[PDB]
RNA sequence: UGCUUCUGGGUCGGGGUUUCGUACGUAGCAGAGCAGCUGCUGCGAUCUAUUGAAAGUCAGCCCUCGACACAAGGGUUUGU
RNA sequence: CCCAUAUCCGCAGCAGGUCUCCAAGGUGAACAGCCUCUGGCAUGUUGGAACAAUGUAGGUAAGGGAAGUCGGCAAGCCGG
């Protein structure tokens, strides 16, 4: 018979099956399309998630109630240290879909990308790349590669870069780095060639792919979380007190017929570290890195046009179980998937932002640089020493 | 250079992290022994019951933060015994572990 | 035209919150909300600024024993704010009102919440402090 | 955005930290923390308390 | 994920951050009083100074490159 | 000699049953509960490593306060 009061199902079907992503490093599983007639551009990136904070900036919304008023808001802090494109992989278009045809590898990698390559640096001979490295310096595969990227020219329809990330600036665990391709847009093939080309060893700061305001998508893999019961994996009802042989259960698994479980029924299983794709995670700040100019390390890229203290982004004590972020950082709106350290890939939207929220325009009043592992309450040690005074320290 | 003797600060805190509390000095023991292996490299680890008695001087639960220990290893003089040497741990004790470094002594 | 925000929803169906006007009534007990669809097993909940449907339990004789409309001036449950801030008041009050949003009574006792002030004119004049 | 104090310890609150607090008489409080809120709301005088700023004024630890 | 680029991770130490809230001892003509001796000496909860002190703080916090040792290894397989 | 979480009866070294005598200090009204001495024991027919789900047994929970349910069942409030 019918259930008595109606209610929406627990859970979306189209999110299954709720397992663990077989990749830890998010997968693009669409590219923008191309439009030959914008210039040739970078489509993706990598960044790690450092960490979480909020700023303060004023509202530009006419006809809402906040605007022209001062807004706090949560963003996420991603270290994308500059690439470095190593390869070139071309596809052709068949009637099974795209078919990868050539991939070519610069001439120098660098031992974090070939890491990638190994299960055991520790016992391996560092043999990757060691005969290929050669065609580029005699004449008889020198015309082979340029023979290669002809090719590549008269029948590949789609290129891509093969970029990875540099991880001996990080200031994770890991040395090994995150080998991506990333789709080349804009020009023809022949002009997505000639820029790939151009760009072999080279590195590609996060700046010359995303911009400010700009609305991307992030991709990656969500906290792991283990086994879960229905009631934490899928958030059904739990069952009275009085229940016998546990409440946090789906009462009813199925009717009589048809006489199987159903797929669409909440089950326990994994909970977490799946793969996932957000969309419109807007950009509130693309910040640069430390450097060194006239002997003076320069760091200052939390300060803000209304705010000139000399802060980096990293809080006191550093981002909690991160690290300290001394390269490049793309602030985003919101919170994104994964833990800290997880490596996040950035995409370029696949839509047409006309929205008044898509098209604003983010101007910064103040960054909140205080400690995230306590409840902080200085944004600067140099603040925090001229309201302390001096200490038995001292 | 067998024969050595070198001063440590073990600290138990970060070691016994998360344990219940009919465990917590049982396990202290097993990670004191465990560390003397790591640094010394000798399965026959002898713990002095004087260094027992330190862990335990406290409780099952309330164990010392840090302890000062002292590592020997020495001779097996058991022909019989497979291992040629073994590390002997003793107990330091000591007012304060500011500035307390891993310390060479020599006999 | 500019539309109020999403807040923290503290005083479900059953609560009894004061009577912070001067019609006669101690307190409101909420029946209902306005603007409720809800879903099965929840409870209708109201916040700051939420017109509700409230019964007197304690007052005049005359105010008993029947449903008025009330709006919610102050709750207990902190709610954040667009600047950030987190705001909660001592009690939980509210006033009895028509249907068209003007107070039954004359006169408000305590603050009242910003969020239920702009969106009500005639119990805004009526608060002698803005919170 | 401006940097208001806490009404109990007398440091001063960034935006999007701590409550604030609005009595029933009218009067409104902020609060840096659930600490200064907790010793705020059980009545305890902050003179008394070594690591306001009360106390530190009331007994020149400072100066 | 890591396992010798005078380099690596580790341990301890130090620094940062952070939590609680001001340690033991010592001094006090601060202390309601009381006792003994001719102002002094004792008992006394608590109070003030030393003292935002002491204590803890990665075990899944951040940075060290100070001390100490360790690290160039071991086993089983795989061929067009 | 055992006289009972192993010498007795329950098929057994069975959380059951089975008649008595002596009876320390502290707190406290107290043969209450909590800690200790004399005397006794080795955790109840196994250990090690983990710390997922679901349990069994204990806790805590913002705002509301029975709206849950057949029913305030359960827990909770009160307590000297
Ligand atoms: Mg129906
Ligand atoms: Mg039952
Ligand atoms: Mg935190
Ligand atoms: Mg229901
Ligand atoms: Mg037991
Ligand atoms: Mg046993
Ligand atoms: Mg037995
Ligand atoms: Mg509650
Ligand atoms: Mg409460
Ligand atoms: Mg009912
Ligand atoms: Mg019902
Ligand atoms: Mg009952």
């Amino acid at each position: 018979s019918h259930r008595k009061f109606s209610a929406p199902r627990h859970g979306s079907l189209g999110f299954l099956p709720r397992k663990r992503s077989s990749r830890h490093r998010g997968k693009v599983k669409s590219f923008p399309k191309d439009d030959p007639s914008k210039p040739v551009h970078l489509t993706a990136f990598l960044g790690y998630k450092a960490g979480m904070t909020h700023i303060v900036r004023e509202v530009d919304r006419p006809g809402s109630k906040v605007n022209k008023k001062e807004v706090v808001e949560a963003v996420t802090i991603v270290e994308t240290p500059p690439m470095v494109v190593v390869g070139i992989v071309g596809y052709v278009e068949t009637p099974r879909g795209l078919r990868t045809f050539k991939t070519v590898f610069a001439e120098h990698i660098s031992d974090e990308c070939k890491r990638r390559f190994y299960k055991n640096w520790h016992k391996s001979k560092k043999k990757a790349f060691t005969k290929y490295c050669k065609k580029w310096q005699d004449d008889a595969g020198k015309r082979q590669l340029d023979k290669d990227f002809s090719s590549m020219k008269k029948y590949c329809q789609v290129i891509r870069v093969l970029a990875h990330t540099q991880m001996r600036l990080l200031p994770l665990r890991q040395k090994k780095a995150h080998l991506m391709e990333i789709q080349v847009n804009g020009g023809t093939v022949a002009e997505k060639l000639d820029w790939a080309r151009e760009r072999l060893e080279q590195q590609v700061p996060v700046s010359q792919v995303f911009g400010q305001d700009e609305m991307i998508d992030v991709i990656g893999v969500t906290k792991g979380k283990g086994y879960k019961g229905v009631t934490s994996r899928w958030h059904t009802k739990k069952l009275p007190r009085k229940t016998h042989r546990g409440l946090r259960k789906v009462a009813c698994i199925g009717a009589w017929h048809p006489a199987r479980v159903a797929f669409s029924v909440a089950r326990a299983g994994q909970k977490g570290y799946h793969h996932r794709t957000e969309i419109n995670k807007k950009i509130y700040k693309i910040g640069q890195g430390y450097l060194i100019k006239d002997g003076k390390l320069i760091k200052n890229n939390a300060s803000t046009d209304y705010d000139l203290s000399d802060k980096s982004i990293n809080p006191l004590g550093g981002f909690v179980h991160y690290g300290e972020v001394t390269n490049d950082f793309v602030m985003l709106k919101g919170c994104v998937v994964g833990t800290k350290k997880r490596v996040l890939t950035l995409r370029k939207s696949l839509l047409v932002q006309t929205k008044r929220r898509a098209l604003e325009k983010i101007d910064l009043k103040f960054i909140d640089t205080t400690s995230k592992f306590g409840h902080g309450r200085f944004q600067t040690v140099e603040e925090k020493k001229a309201f302390m005074g001096p200490l038995k320290k001292d | 250079n067998e024969v050595v003797t070198r001063e440590y600060t073990i600290n138990i805190h970060k070691r016994i992290h998360g344990v219940g509390f009919k465990k917590r000095a049982p396990r202290a023991l097993k990670e004191i022994r465990k560390f003397a292996m790591k640094e010394m490299g000798t399965p026959d680890v002898r713990i002095d019951t004087r260094l027992n008695k330190a862990v335990w001087a406290k409780g099952i639960r309330n164990v010392p933060y840090r302890i000062r220990v002292r590592l020997s290893r020495k001779r097996n003089e058991d022909e019989d015994s497979p291992n040629k040497l073994y590390t002997l741990v003793t107990y330091v004790p000591v007012t304060t572990f500011k500035n307390l470094q891993t310390v060479n002594v020599d006999e | 035209s500019g539309a109020k925000f999403r807040i923290s929803l503290g005083l479900p169906v059953g609560a009894v919150i004061n009577c912070a006007d001067n019609t006669g009534a101690k307190n409101l007990y909420i029946i209902s909300v306005k603007g409720i669809k809800g879903r099965l097993n929840r409870l209708p909940a109201a916040g700051v600024g939420d017109m509700v449907m409230a019964t007197v339990k304690k007052g005049k004789p005359e105010l008993r024993k029947k449903v008025h409309p009330a709006v919610v001036i102050r709750q207990r449950k902190s709610y954040r704010r667009k600047d950030g801030v987190f705001l909660y008041f001592e009690d939980n009050a509210g006033v009895i009102v028509n249907n068209k949003g003007e107070m039954k009574g004359s006169a408000i006792t305590g603050p009242v919440a910003k969020e239920c002030a702009d969106l009500w004119p005639r119990i805004a004049s009526n608060a002698g402090s803005i919170a | 955005m401006k940097v208001e104090l806490c009404s109990f310890s007398g440091y001063k609150i960034y935006p999007g930290h701590g409550r604030r607090y609005a009595r029933t008489d009218g009067k409104v409080f902020q609060f840096l923390n659930a600490k200064c809120e907790s010793a705020f709301l059980s009545k305890r005088n902050p003179r008394q308390i070594n690591w306001t700023v009360l106390y530190r004024r009331k007994h020149k630890k400072g100066q």
